C-alpha cells in the first residue's frame, strides 16, 4: 500500500474486473468475471475443500468447478458472490484495505437504478470505504480517447451499447443496448462447430472457443463471396492447436462468427446489425452534428482486439450515409484497460474530491442520496 | 487538458518498450550461456557413462 | 543358497533397469539438445528482429 | 413390391432403423442399430463364416459376436457398415430395389453438414436411388403430432435434443443437444448394479438391463423421500426374471436410474436436468409465445414408453414457470414409429415431388447441391 | 555366506545407481517439458505476427 491515501480505481466491466490504485497507468489485478463452485461434495481431507474459487485459481480449476456467472448482461444473481470476489481482489490480489481509500467504480451503461441502490447499500454496510463515486463506462472510454465529441460503441461480454456524446454531453435519448455480446458469439460458434463434428456444452470448451475467436477469427469483407471462395481455400482455411494436442481446422467460420452481430437474422433478432443501431442513434439527434458523429465514432471493449471491425464499420456507414465527408474510426491499442485509465484520470484532478460520496451522507439519506449525488 | 497527459503517458510506455526488451535479452543470454555450458556437460557425461558401462561390462564377465 | 539366488535375481533386475535408464538418459539428452538448438535458432532470429526495431 | 413407383420411407433414428414404403401406416422392417462381428477367426466349415451380422440375426447371435455401434451420438464410424445394413434392409428385409423408388430419410437433429455431404455422396455412388430427400426428425415428430406449435424433446439413444418450433417454423437459436441418452442410462444402471453385487461389462447384459429399464423402472415423484421409504419397501421393491432363470431384485434403483437425466450431478455434468434445458430454450425466444410453448410441449422417442416423464415434466416446469396457465403434455402411444408415419405423410401430398433431389442435380453440382436444395 | 555378501553388495550398488539415474531423468524430464512449453509459445506467437501480415 502506498503511503498516501490515494483512491481505489476499479472497473467492474461486464466480462472483466480490473482494479488498482489511483495515479497508476494500468490496473494491477485484472481477472475475468467467471466464478467456480465445487461440482461435488466433501469426503476427502488434507487440502482444498473451499467453496468459492475466483480468478486464476478458478481458471486452473475450471474442470472441477461448475462455472457460473454472477452477472450476465447486467443482471445480478447473488450479491454474496460479488462480496467474495471483491474481498479477494482487495486483500489477496490488490493487498489493500478499503478503509483508507475511496473507491471510483464504473458500471455498465443504463444499469438498473434499483441495482445501484442495493449494491451501494450492501457495499456500505459490508465494507468500510470512506467515500464513493460510480460512473458510466461510456464517459470513461471518452476520457481515454480524450475527445468530447463522438459516439461510443461499448462491446462488453453481456451487452453492446451505442451512446452518442457531443462536446462532452450525454445523449440518453439516442442511447441503445443490444443483447448481442461475447455470449452470443460463443453460442453461435458452438452450433457451427457442432455442425463441423465437434459438440461440447461445458464452459472449458467455451473458453477454448473464445480463445479461438481471439486468435483466428476474421471479419469478412464480402460475406457470401468469401464462403464461395472458401469452399476449398486450402491457404485461406486456418487451423488451431488445442491444448490437448489435436489440430482443429476452421475455414469460413472464422468470418462467419462475428458476422452474426452484423447479420442478426442468422439466429433470429428483429434488430438489424450494430451498424444500423449506430445509424439510427445518429439520426435520432439533430441533423447538423451527425457528420461529426460520423467522423468521431469510437469503439471500446475487449472484443475490439479482433481485426476487421474498423474496415467493416466505415464501409457500411459510408454505404448508409452520404460519402461526402470522410469517416475515420479511432481505437488506441489495449483499450480494454482504457476505462480504468480514465478512472485514474478522474482521480488526477483536485476537483474530484468535491463530490466524493462520503459515509455520513449515506447514513443521513440512505441509499436514496445517490439519486441526487451522482445525477 | 487530460488528453495531452495521455499522449505523454503513451510516450512513456513507448520508450519503456526498450526497457521491456532488456529483461527478455538478459533471459536470452542466460539461456545462451546455460546451453553453451550444457554442451561440455553433455560431452563429459557421455564420456563418464561410457567409462561406467565399461566397468559394467568387466563386472559382467567377472561374474 | 536360496538367499544367494535371490541376490543374483535382484542384481540382474537392477542391472537391466540400469541399462534401460542409461539408454533413456542418452536419448532424452539428445532430444533436449536438438529442441534447445531449434529454440535458440528462433530466438536468434527474434533477436535480429529486435535489433532491426532499434535501428528504427 | 407394389406395382406403383411409390417412395421409400426410412427413419435412421439414433438407436433404431425403421424402413418401409410410402402410403403405409407403420414401417415394415424395424431393427435396432447394433452390428455384430465374428469375435474370432475361421477354421470350421459347413455353415456360417459370415462377417457382418445385422438385425434379429445378430440379436440371436449376440454372444458370439463383438457388438459394435456404427453410429453413436451421431458420429459415424464406418460407412461400409451402413452400406451393408442398408443392403440388408432393402433386399433381405424390405424385399425392395432402390432403383425404382425415391427415398425419404430422417436424420438426427443438428447432424454434421460434412456428414451429410459424405453420406449423400457414398449413397448416390453406391446405390441407384432415383431421387432423395432428408429431413430433421423434429419436424417429423411435429407432423406426427399434427400441431405447428410446440417444443419437441427428441430422446434418442445417443442424444437428447430440445427444439422449439412455433407455428411450423424452426428456432435453431433455441435448439440444444444433450449428451445424455440410453447409453448413459445403461452405464449408470451398470454401476449401480455393480454396487448391488452384479458386475457385467458385455453388451448382452447391456440389452438385459435396458430391457429391465423398459419393464420395471420408475420415475420418482420425490427422490430422497422415496429412497427413505424404499429402505425396506418389501412391496415397493420389484423383481425381474432373467432369461437364465435367476431372480434379480431391485428397489430404489428403478427410480434412481432415469433420475440421473433430471439430476446430472450424480455422474458429473455441468448441464442441469433436461427440464432446465427446456426452460432455458423457452426463455431464449421472445417472452410472449413462451406460454404457448409451456402448453404445447411434445416428447418423442423410444424411451417415452417409460412411465413418469409426463408428471415429472409438468410439475418441474410449473415449479420453474408461473402457475397461471395450465401446462399439459401430449404423447400418442407408440410414438417411436411416429417419425416414420410423418415420412409417409410427406409422401402423401402431391407437392412433395416438386423438390425430390434427382440424380442429375447431384451429377451437376456434386454433393454441394444439397446445401441449396434442402435448406 | 561370503559369496552371498559379495552379491548383496553388488546388488545394492546397482540399485543405488538405479535410483540416482531415475532422479536425474526426472530433472531432465521437467526441464525438457518446460523448454517445449515455451517453444510452442514462441512459435505460436511468431505465427500470430504472420497473421498480422494477413490483416495488413
Ligand atoms: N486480449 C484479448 N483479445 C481479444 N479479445 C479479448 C481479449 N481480452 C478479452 N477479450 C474479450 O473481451 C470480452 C470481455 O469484454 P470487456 O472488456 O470485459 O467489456 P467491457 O469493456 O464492457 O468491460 C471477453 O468475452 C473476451 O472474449
Ligand atoms: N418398446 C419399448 N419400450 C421402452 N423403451 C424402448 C422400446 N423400444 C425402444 N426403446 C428404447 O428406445 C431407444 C431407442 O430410441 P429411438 O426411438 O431409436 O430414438 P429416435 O426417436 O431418435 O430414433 C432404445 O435405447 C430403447 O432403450
Ligand atoms: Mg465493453
Ligand atoms: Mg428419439
Amino acid at each position: 500500500d502506498e503511503d498516501e491515501t490515494t483512491a481505489l480505481v476499479c472497473d467492474n466491466g461486464s466480462g472483466l474486473v480490473k482494479a488498482g490504485f489511483a495515479g497508476d497507468d494500468a490496473p494491477r489485478a485484472v481477472f475475468p468475471s467467471i466464478v467456480g463452485r465445487p461440482r461435488h461434495q466433501g469426503v476427502m481431507v488434507g487440502m482444498g475443500q473451499k467453496d468459492s474459487y475466483v480468478g486464476d485459481e478458478a481458471q486452473s480449476k475450471r474442470g472441477i468447478l461448475t462455472l457460473k456467472y454472477p452477472i450476465e448482461h447486467g443482471i445480478i444473481t447473488n450479491w454474496d458472490d460479488m462480496e467474495k470476489i471483491w474481498h479477494h481482489t482487495f486483500y489477496n490480489e490488490l493487498r489493500v484495505a478499503p478503509e483508507e481509500h475511496p473507491t471510483l467504480l464504473t458500471e455498465a451503461p443504463l444499469n438498473p437504478k434499483a441495482n445501484r441502490e442495493k449494491m451501494t447499500q450492501i457495499m456500505f454496510e459490508t465494507f468500510n470505504v470512506p467515500a464513493m463515486y460510480v460512473a458510466i463506462q461510456a464517459v470513461l472510454s471518452l476520457y481515454a480517447s480524450g475527445r468530447t465529441t463522438g459516439i461510443v460503441l461499448d462491446s462488453g461480454d453481456g451487452v453492446t451499447h451505442n451512446v452518442p456524446i457531443y462536446e462532452g454531453y450525454a445523449l440518453p435519448h439516442a442511447i441503445m443496448r443490444l443483447d448481442l455480446a461475447g455470449r452470443d458469439l460463443t453460442d453461435y460458434l458452438m452450433k457451427i462447430l457442432t455442425e463441423r463434428g465437434y459438440s461440447f456444452v461445458t464452459t472449458a470448451e467455451r473458453e477454448i472457443v473464445r480463445d479461438i475467436k481471439e486468435k483466428l477469427c476474421y471479419v469478412a469483407l464480402d460475406f457470401e463471396n468469401e464462403m464461395a471462395t472458401a469452399a476449398s481455400s486450402s491457404s485461406l482455411e486456418k487451423s488451431y492447436e488445442l491444448p490437448d494436442g489435436q489440430v482443429i481446422t476452421i475455414g469460413n467460420e472464422r468470418f462467419r462468427c462475428p458476422e452474426t452481430l452484423f447479420q442478426p437474422s442468422f439466429i433470429g433478432m428483429e434488430s438489424a446489425g450494430i451498424h444500423e443501431t449506430t445509424y439510427n442513434s445518429i439520426m435520432k439527434c439533430d441533423i447538423d452534428i451527425r457528420k461529426d458523429l460520423y467522423a468521431n465514432n469510437v469503439m471500446s471493449g475487449g472484443t475490439t482486439m479482433y481485426p476487421g471491425i474498423a474496415d467493416r464499420m466505415q464501409k457500411e456507414i459510408t454505404a448508409l450515409a452520404p460519402s461526402t465527408m470522410k469517416i475515420k474510426i479511432i481505437a488506441p491499442p489495449e483499450r480494454k484497460y482504457s476505462v480504468w485509465i480514465g478512472g485514474s484520470i478522474l482521480a488526477s484532478l483536485s476537483t474530484f474530491q468535491q463530490m466524493w460520496i462520503t459515509k455520513q451522507e449515506y447514513d443521513e439519506a440512505g441509499p436514496s442520496i445517490v439519486h441526487r449525488k451522482c445525477f | 487538458d487530460i488528453h495531452r497527459k495521455r499522449m505523454e503517458k503513451d510516450l512513456n510506455e513507448l520508450q519503456a518498450l526498450i526497457e521491456a526488451h532488456f529483461e527478455n535479452r538478459k533471459k536470452e543470454e542466460e539461456e545462451l550461456v546455460s546451453l553453451k555450458d550444457r554442451i561440455e556437460r553433455r560431452r563429459a557425461e557421455r564420456a563418464e557413462q561410457q567409462r561406467i558401462r565399461n566397468e559394467r561390462e568387466k563386472e559382467r564377465q567377472n561374474r | 543358497s536360496d538367499k544367494l539366488k535371490e541376490a543374483e535375481t535382484r542384481a540382474e533386475f537392477a542391472e537391466r533397469s540400469v541399462t534401460k535408464l542409461e539408454k533413456s538418459i542418452d536419448d532424452l539428452e539428445d532430444e533436449l539438445y536438438a529442441q534447445k538448438l531449434k529454440y535458440k535458432a528462433i530466438s536468434e532470429e527474434l533477436d535480429h528482429a529486435l535489433n532491426d526495431m532499434t535501428s528504427i
